[PDB]
């Protein structure tokens, strides 16, 4: 892992992403259930990809199962942000979900946190964020987040030299590299933030009772 | 839990 | 579409590759025929999204008016499930990987009447692959070729146009990989003549789904119920 | 029309 190449970092990285999945082609019942129901499918599909982001499966399995607890909802969010760059004003969800700002209204207390995404996305798209950066960043997200509930702080180094790579081999002066690596690291505080409101915006989904997957349910709770 | 066991098989 | 080289040909059909799917496996229960039936539709009918927008990106495919779109689609979507799971459980000997959390033995064939038999067959199919060594990039070029071709006598020039340049492409691929020009033709003439297999338990296959429809034993989505109806 | 009709218009 942590004699790799960035070269190869970003090549392993890029090689483990998972795919776009498609929804199901409103009520406030219905679009929860379209959400959630993709959402859950994510999910299977972003265990797997953990397990091939370098350093991942060294860790113990409760260290494992610790930061996919702490993480899922923020790589859900950042993944979305990302599918929605090309596309201002939406939420690109899914190819056959496309949800401009106004739909967020159908469920109550989610135009906020939609709001919140749009921005991001709006953020990455004035930044003109780039794949092997972005596939940098979600790794940087799943090691992080759970990390203070040595070898992750080693990975993470390395994530960040990585990162660093990037942007010298794009031609950014010292002081852009730098300041870049700042303002890409300050968004993944917001996209925590965004993680907590949509975790308790869940829950009282969970609490009013859309139907939730066995396997969502128990994400939901770790966060108790 | 679940995710306990998607991770092993 | 008559313009690309073979290995732009090789690269176009690469990166169209659909995702490896997982299926709503649900372990805590044994499996009744309307369980694993409801898992197979379910599985079926996520992945036939994929593939629609697969199809959009085969070279010539989108050249077609909507109505041959469909038409071939229609005429294809079982026998490209099949060759697809069959190239997923090559290195599955005895085992059909319907999906990652999917594997399956003849014997967990058996509590779906009638469906043992297709087992066998994709089985038996997938053997062939992996005792010809079945190559990816191989394999991208004969799920097109089903795509273009099973429907194409019942609908063009062009579509044929599009078959003879994968037909170039395939010999291309078996030439770079040092094969002798007899061994080109001879393997040439064995990757198609599984495809004339691969229709036959596409019939099969469908024949069984529809008397499962016609049992009630699974609700169907809308569109494999089209799918089926445009089979009779 | 067929729903596969008008679903493959979808972007
Ligand atoms: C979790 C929510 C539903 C699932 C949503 C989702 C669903 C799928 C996906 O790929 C990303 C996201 C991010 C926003 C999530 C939402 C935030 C609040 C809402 O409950
Ligand atoms: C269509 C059937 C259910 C769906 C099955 C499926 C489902 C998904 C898939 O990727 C491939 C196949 C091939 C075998 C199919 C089966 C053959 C008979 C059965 O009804
Ligand atoms: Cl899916």
């Amino acid at each position: 892992a942590l004699s790799l190449t960035a070269d190869q970092m970003v090549s392993a990285l890029l090689d483990a992403e998972p795919p776009i999945l498609y929804s199901e082609y409103f009520s406030e019942a219905s679009m929860m259930g379209l959400l959630t129901n993709l959402a859950d499918r994510e999910l299977v599909h972003m265990i797997n990809w953990a397990k091939r982001v370098p350093g991942f499966v060294d860790l113990t399995l409760h260290d494992q199962v610790h930061l996919l607890e702490c993480a899922w909802l923020e790589i859900l969010m950042i993944g979305l942000v990302w599918r929605s760059m090309e596309h201002p004003g939406k939420l690109l969800f899914a190819p056959n979900l496309l949800l401009d700002r106004n739909q967020g209204k159908c469920v109550e207390g989610m135009v906020e946190i939609f709001d919140m995404l749009l921005a991001t996305s709006s953020r990455f798209r004035m930044m003109n964020l780039q794949g092997e950066e972005f596939v940098c960043l979600k790794s940087i997200i799943l090691l992080n987040s759970g990390v203070y509930t040595d070898h992750i702080h080693r990975v993470l180094d390395k994530i960040t030299d990585t990162l660093i790579h990037l942007m010298a081999k794009a031609g950014l002066t010292l002081q852009q590299q730098h300041q870049r690596l700042a303002q890409l690291l300050l968004i993944l505080s917001h996209i925590r933030h965004m993680s907590n409101k949509g975790m308790e915006h869940l829950y009282s989904m969970k609490c009013k009772n859309v139907p939730l997957s066995d396997l969502l349910l128990e994400m939901l709770d770790a966060h108790r | 839990k679940l995710l306990h066991r998607i991770l092993q098989d």
